[PDB]
């Protein structure tokens, strides 16, 4: 349906919320994880 | 042996959809039309996808006594244009069957635009509808007999004036049909409203946003609310074209709910990137806000390849990276300035700064000052008090700063719980809920 | 005779407006007779009813 | 952006801004939508030299946005550009609703007619009659008549008949146009008297123009006009047509006001106009001659003996067809039948020989020489009340000089047994006199201190002042009708003061109200039949708001029966309306509303070929309640009078139906009375003679209005079963030229020989007695182009023209 202008114009999904959540953030999830007890 | 069967059945569209339409035209006033006379949208759109043929259909046209069972079944024997649009008039004036007039001008005439030749019709389609512009001028000066034009050809009127869009768009642009449309307008304004001037109205903004920019402000004194909104989809695109408007007007908390309608306002289907295309700029605004949730839910694959650039972006805006930013910008910014975009990246800080600020506000009761200046990439305290104070800058959730050295001393606030503040928007609620009882009645009201 | 198709066009319509207004009238009353249908019908309850059996 | 060049106060840059105005105006329409100041800035300026074109861009402006008393201020400020530009939608749109502003501006000139009106610019109004002026060139009569009304204004009106060499019909056909849709009376006499002025003073010397205006302007001067001029010029074939219509169409206390100018041969003419005696033995003479009537029948139902009222249906089924014959069989065979019943079918028979003998004026009293009150029986004084009853019938609607020596018999006879019918005929005779002797017994018939002369007191005093607006009469009547003992009395007294007022348009309102407020039912249900009377064949929303209101809300059941008894009284103007809206009205709870509007059907659409209301009536004469079987018997018979065989096809169906319900004995009595009666309606003179509510003049007929709403209700009193029988004329042709001079015409209707068939293609005449005819079949004639005696004045229906002896 040409409406004048616009003809001129779950795989791995869902989790992209929690993956652009995670992308330069805790980018391991455990390997600091496992590791933060000792630390401190 | 295919061509014989729209023979046929192309035959018995004008039979069953032109002959009932006029015929059931003739009497029965307002049933006269829109039972079956306005399946012209998709019965014709129908004929215009439903299958030489260019001049069989023109020739013969006006004869006499109504013996168009005769004419057009000569239309379909004859299977086996300089003066041919203007045939209908040359065999002779069309003197009877006023309701067919624009009808018989405008189904033959049109599928050229399907056609494609584009070099020699479109001036002739120009010359056809100069005759249709003749019937839409002389229906009030020569044609003082019945209405025969609101009830029936005003409904058929504003789709072959899309069609008139269709003819004038593909070789220039309109000026003298937009004093032309206000006249049309003002002979559909008092006597029977038409939709007519949303119409070129949108085709008004949609080359003007490209070309002329003066206009919104004449729509302010124009904004005729028109709140029949029959089809919905010209008043869903309407919304659409004026949400670009309060986009660039930078109306933004009223652009989400407005253009969040425009969606939930189209019912429609076909994934080529009809509504996809249209969805993307249309929540631009909700780039624009300083909230945007993760757009997997919004995304049809076929959009793809047009949102390669975008699903990077949204991804700049939850981050706040300006080597994403600057390069989103310039490896990025193809194919969107043909849409206009370039209003987001002098804010996309800002869509940064109120994503940090929403998520830290209603994450801290108290924060402080010079811990929140290295949240996010921010510079310095005093920058910090000054984007504490441009954090408000509305009304925005309790921040006193702690005005000796405790950097702030917000807190968060109250009194949602359920006591004034619901009760105080139930009223309205209900005043939705009363206007769609009065839709019941309406209901009621149908026959 | 446009002065006087036009005269009397609006004399049917106010006629008929006129004559909408009865039955409008006549809709408001029935129900409430409707309502004294059912309950001055419905009276018809327990003076005291005799036990006995169908068949 | 030419704000910025309106702060520039030299006009000398504002020709050209202006000129960039008119340019650019359907882009920047904004740009002035705000600068409606700056534009009132150099509108109000005495120096700007184009406020005028300021006001037309601000038509521009406000063309946009579609304002009216701005268009009305350019109206004023515009001047000469708002008068020489009209050639296009953009000004003649805003005009067009600034013609609308004059229309109804017209209105309020139309609203208060002395002085002190709305000031009116002259501009407003120069576009009219410059607009005008192209009606007046253009020539057409719509051009003329339409906008010489649209302004509701004699004097424009009047600048219409001055137009060019044309004019041929204004002149004759004008008041045709304006009678066929006026809805007020308050100039309709202006211009009425306006036109027939310039009528008197045409080329030619016009007959419909004192033929329209004598009835409904009614005027005494103008008939004394007319009087004066045809017998100056001392021709009497000119003053035939109108002398003679002087006693057809006019009613009484008209001639009271042409006798009033009688004196100031065709002396002669002058004496006998005003007796009037030719229209009543014509009408003898053709029913006499057309006798197109059965016996046969009349012995199929002669045969259904029982002591009921059945005995007034034979006879008044046979006074049907023998009103004007001067000839009774009923009266004849028998003595035994005929003395069965008791004390009111003597009433009714000694009745039916006035019946009968209506129309046998001044001979029928030797007639009833023998048949004197006190000469036969003084044991029934029901027997010597129906004896005067009929002499009221022989001085049926037009009397003579033995109305006051019947008079003279009422001034002293029993108590109230013979005044029922002898004030009825002396105010039946004395319609609208107001006459003194008649109030003078009357007032002691109102203080009888008997119920059963109330209808003798009530409906005699309304006859004597049909249409009074008296309050004396009014007040002895209304203010007796709360203290006394029975309602027949209040009813006849109630009748009477419905018949009291006639005709009022706005004057018998306050009376309206006064019956409305009491909680008498008897007394609103007189407020029904006044609104009624004073609102007859108009229709006027006034009287049916109020109507609708009473025959919804209220439960009081006599009063709805005459709400729904007034709707034909007034719009049989429009029968063609009545199904549309009685029709859930014959399906309501009561007798009263469902009786009601059976007849309501009836007296609606009488002469209509409708037979949709034939098709509601099927149910209603299939009705489970009994007298509305009766009353839609009844109803049958008014829709199937002014109609023939062939006007719906079940006439006939009708008269075996009819003799279904009647000649079995297991159906209704009360419910199969009115099927012989209602064969008689149908045969009344064997369709020769009809009911007329309307004439050829349009003057509406006392009997077929007076008689058949008396006659609605006929249980209360069965002597008011008697009263349709005065509503009777002939459906005849007059084509005479000399008074007796028997013509040789015989002309023809293209029509079928079965259509002219009543129990070939041409139409034959029978040289004048009249000839009976279809009343629609006398639009389909045509004139004998072969005749040596060829008429002149066009006979389009019934009544008398002119003839020449060529």
């Amino acid at each position: 349906m040409s409406e004048k202008k616009q003809p001129v114009d779950e795989d791995n999904w869902d989790d992209d919320n929690v993956e652009d959540d995670f992308s330069n953030q805790l980018r391991a999830e455990l390997e600091k994880h496992g590791y933060k007890m000792e630390t401190s | 042996p295919p061509p014989p069967a729209p023979q046929d059945v192309e035959m018995k569209e004008e039979a069953a959809t032109g002959g009932g339409s006029t015929g059931e035209a003739d009497g029965k006033t307002a049933a006269a039309a829109a039972e079956h006379s306005q399946r012209e949208l998709d019965t014709v759109t129908l004929e215009d996808i439903k299958e030489g043929k260019e001049p069989r259909f023109v020739l013969r046209a006006l004869r006499m006594l109504p013996s168009t069972s005769r004419r057009l079944n000569h239309y379909v024997l004859y299977k086996a244009l300089l003066p041919f649009l203007e045939e209908p008039m040359d065999t002779e004036a069309d003197l009877q069957f006023r309701p067919r007039t624009g009808k018989a001008a405008s189904t033959p005439l049109l599928p050229e635009v399907e056609a494609y030749l584009q070099l020699l019709v479109v001036i002739f389609m120009m010359n056809s509808k100069r005759y249709k512009e003749a019937q839409k001028i002389s229906d009030d000066l020569m044609q003082k007999i019945s209405t025969q034009n609101r009830r029936a050809l005003d409904l058929v009127a504003a789709k072959c004036y899309y069609y008139h869009a269709r003819v004038y768009e593909f070789l220039d642009k309109l000026d003298v049909v937009r004093s032309f449309l206000h006249a049309r307008l003002r002979t559909a304004t008092l006597r029977h409203d038409a939709d007519g001037q949303a119409t070129l109205l949108n085709l008004l903004l949609r080359n003007y946003l490209h070309y002329s920019l003066y206009d919104q402000a004449e729509k302010l004194v124009s904004k005729s609310v028109f709140p029949e909104q029959a089809n919905n989809n010209e008043w869903a695109r309407y919304l659409y074209y004026t949400g670009r408007i309060k986009a660039i007007q930078l109306e933004y908390s009223e652009a989400r709910r407005t253009m969040t309608n425009a969606l939930r306002k189209a019912p429609q289907h076909t994934a080529v990137g009809f509504k996809q295309t249209v969805h993307k700029l249309l929540i631009v605004v909700e780039l624009l806000l300083g909230e945007i949730p993760d757009r997997l839910q919004f995304r049809q694959p076929s959009l793809k390849r047009s949102l390669m650039p975008y699903f990077l972006l949204t991804q700049a805006v939850r981050t706040g990276n300006l080597a994403k930013f600057n390069q989103v910008l310039d490896q990025f910014g193809e194919k969107f300035q043909a849409d206009g975009t370039y209003t987001l990246i002098i804010r996309l800080r800002h869509n940064v700064i109120k994503t940090g600020v929403r998520m830290i506000s209603l994450s801290y009761s108290r924060i402080s000052l010079a811990d929140i200046a290295q949240k996010l990439q921010l510079d310095s305290p005093e920058d910090a008090e000054f984007i504490v104070a441009k954090a408000i800058r509305d009304g925005v959730i309790e921040a006193s700063i702690n005005h000796e050295k405790g950097y702030v001393q917000s807190k968060e606030m109250i009194d949602i719980y359920s006591t004034r503040e619901p009760q105080l928007a139930f009223h309205q609620r209900i005043s939705f809920c009363l206007d769609i009882h009065n839709m019941s009645v309406k209901a009621m009201r149908f026959p | 005779d446009l002065y006087s198709r036009y005269k009397k066009l609006q004399q049917e319509l106010e006629f008929l407006e006129v004559q909408e207004e009865y039955i409008k009238d006549e809709q408001k009353n029935l129900k409430k007779e409707f309502l004294h249908a059912q309950e001055e019908v419905k009276r018809i309850q327990s003076i005291p009813l005799v036990i006995g059996q169908f068949l | 952006g030419i704000i910025s060049l309106l702060d520039e106060d030299e006009p000398q840059l504002k020709e050209f801004a202006l000129h960039k105005l008119n340019a650019v105006v359907n882009d920047f329409w904004a740009e002035i939508s705000e600068s409606v100041d700056k534009i009132e800035v150099l509108y109000e300026d005495e120096g700007f030299r184009s406020r005028q074109f300021a006001a037309l861009v601000a038509s521009k402006v406000f063309y946009h946005l579609g304002a009216f008393e701005e268009s009305l201020n350019y109206a004023l400020g515009a001047g000469d550009l708002f008068n020489v530009n009209d050639n296009s939608e953009y000004v003649e749109t805003i005009i067009a609703k600034c013609i609308d502003h004059y229309t109804k501006q017209c209105v309020e000139n139309a609203d208060l007619p002395e002085g002190e009106k709305k000031p009116i610019d002259q501009r407003l109004e120069g576009i009219v009659n410059k607009m005008f002026q192209r009606c007046l060139d253009d020539h057409k009569y719509k051009q003329a008549i339409g906008i010489a009304l649209e302004t509701r204004r004699l004097d424009v009106f009047e600048k219409t008949i001055l137009e060019s060499n044309d004019v041929p019909g204004m002149l004759a056909y004008s008041l045709k146009l304006c009678m066929s849709l006026m809805q007020n009376k308050q100039f309709r006499n202006k211009v009425l008297r306006v036109l027939v002025k310039i009528y008197m003073n045409l080329e030619k010397p016009d007959f419909i123009n004192v033929c329209q205006c004598l009835i409904f302007l009614d005027d005494p001067q103008a008939v004394s006009d007319i009087l004066e001029k045809l017998v100056k010029e001392d021709n009497l074939l000119m003053a035939y047509q109108i002398c003679f219509d002087l006693y057809e169409s006019a009613s009484q206390q008209f001639l009271s006001s042409v006798i009033q100018n009688l004196r100031t041969d065709q002396t002669l003419k002058m004496i006998k106009i005003l007796s009037g005696e030719m229209a009543i033995e014509l009408h003898l003479q053709f029913l006499i001659r057309n006798n197109n009537t059965d016996l046969m029948i009349l012995k199929n139902t002669k045969d259904a003996v029982r002591n009921s009222v059945c005995h007034t249906a034979t006879v008044i089924a046979n006074s049907f067809m023998h009103c004007g014959t001067t000839s009774d069989q009923f009266l004849r065979d028998n003595l035994e039948w005929l003395a069965r019943a008791t004390n009111w079918a003597k009433f009714t028979a000694t009745a039916s020989l006035g019946v009968i003998h209506k129309g046998h004026e001044k001979e029928a009293l030797q007639l009833m020489a023998t048949y004197l009150p006190k000469d036969t029986s003084p044991g029934s004084a029901y027997q010597e009340g129906g004896g005067l009853y009929a002499l009221g019938l022989i001085h049926a609607n037009h009397g003579g000089d033995i109305i006051d020596y019947l008079l003279n018999q009422l001034k002293n006879a029993s108590n109230d047994i013979v005044r029922h019918g002898g004030s009825l005929g002396l105010g039946l005779a004395a319609m609208g006199t107001a006459r003194q002797d008649v109030y003078d017994l009357l007032k002691t018939n109102l203080y009888q201190d008997d119920a059963v002369t109330g209808e003798a007191a009530g409906l005699a005093l309304g006859l004597v002042m049909l249409g009074s607006k008296n309050a004396q009469a009014i007040e002895d009547m209304v203010g007796y009708a709360q203290e006394t003992q029975h309602e027949k009395i209040l009813r006849g007294l109630a009748v009477g003061i419905a018949l009291v007022m006639y005709g009022r348009m706005e004057e018998a309102d306050a009376l309206i109200e006064s019956l409305c407020r009491d909680k008498d039912p008897i007394l609103r249900r007189s407020g029904m039949y006044t609104v009624a009377m004073a609102y007859c064949g108009s229709g006027n929303n006034k009287a049916i708001r109020r109507l609708l209101h009473v025959a919804v809300s209220d439960v009081n059941d006599d009063v709805r029966r005459a709400a729904v008894e007034s709707l034909g009284f007034i719009l049989f103007r429009t029968p063609e309306q009545c199904p549309s809206v009685v029709s859930l009205l014959s399906e309501s709870y009561n007798p009263h509303v469902r009786y009601g509007a059976a007849m309501a059907l009836g007296i609606c659409c009488a002469g209509t070929g409708n037979k949709e209301a034939i098709n509601l009536l099927e149910p209603m004469t299939n009705d489970p309640v009994n007298y509305v079987r009766q009353g839609a018997l009844i109803a049958s018979a008014l829709i199937m009078i002014q109609q023939t065989e062939i006007t719906c096809p079940k006439v006939n169906q009708f008269r075996q139906l009819y003799s279904k319900v009647i000649n079995d004995k297991h159906d209704d009595v009360m419910a199969k009375f009115g099927a012989i009666l209602a064969q008689g309606i149908l045969d009344a003179g064997g369709h020769n003679v009809t009911i007329s509510l309307q004439s050829r003049t349009g003057h509406t007929h006392m009997p077929s209005v007076v008689g058949v709403l008396v006659f609605t209700q006929f249980w209360f009193w069965f002597p008011l079963s008697h009263f349709l029988s005065l509503a009777y004329t002939p459906t005849c042709v007059i084509g005479l030229n000399k008074d007796l001079k028997m013509p040789k015409v015989q002309y023809k209707s293209n029509c079928k020989p079965s259509t002219f068939a009543y129990p070939t293609a041409k139409a034959k005449k029978k040289e004048k007695n009249p000839a009976r005819v279809m009343p629609a079949q006398l639009k389909v004639l045509t004139m004998p182009e072969t005749c040596r005696y060829q008429p002149f004045k066009p006979l389009s229906i019934g009544g008398i023209i002119i003839l020449k002896d060529t």
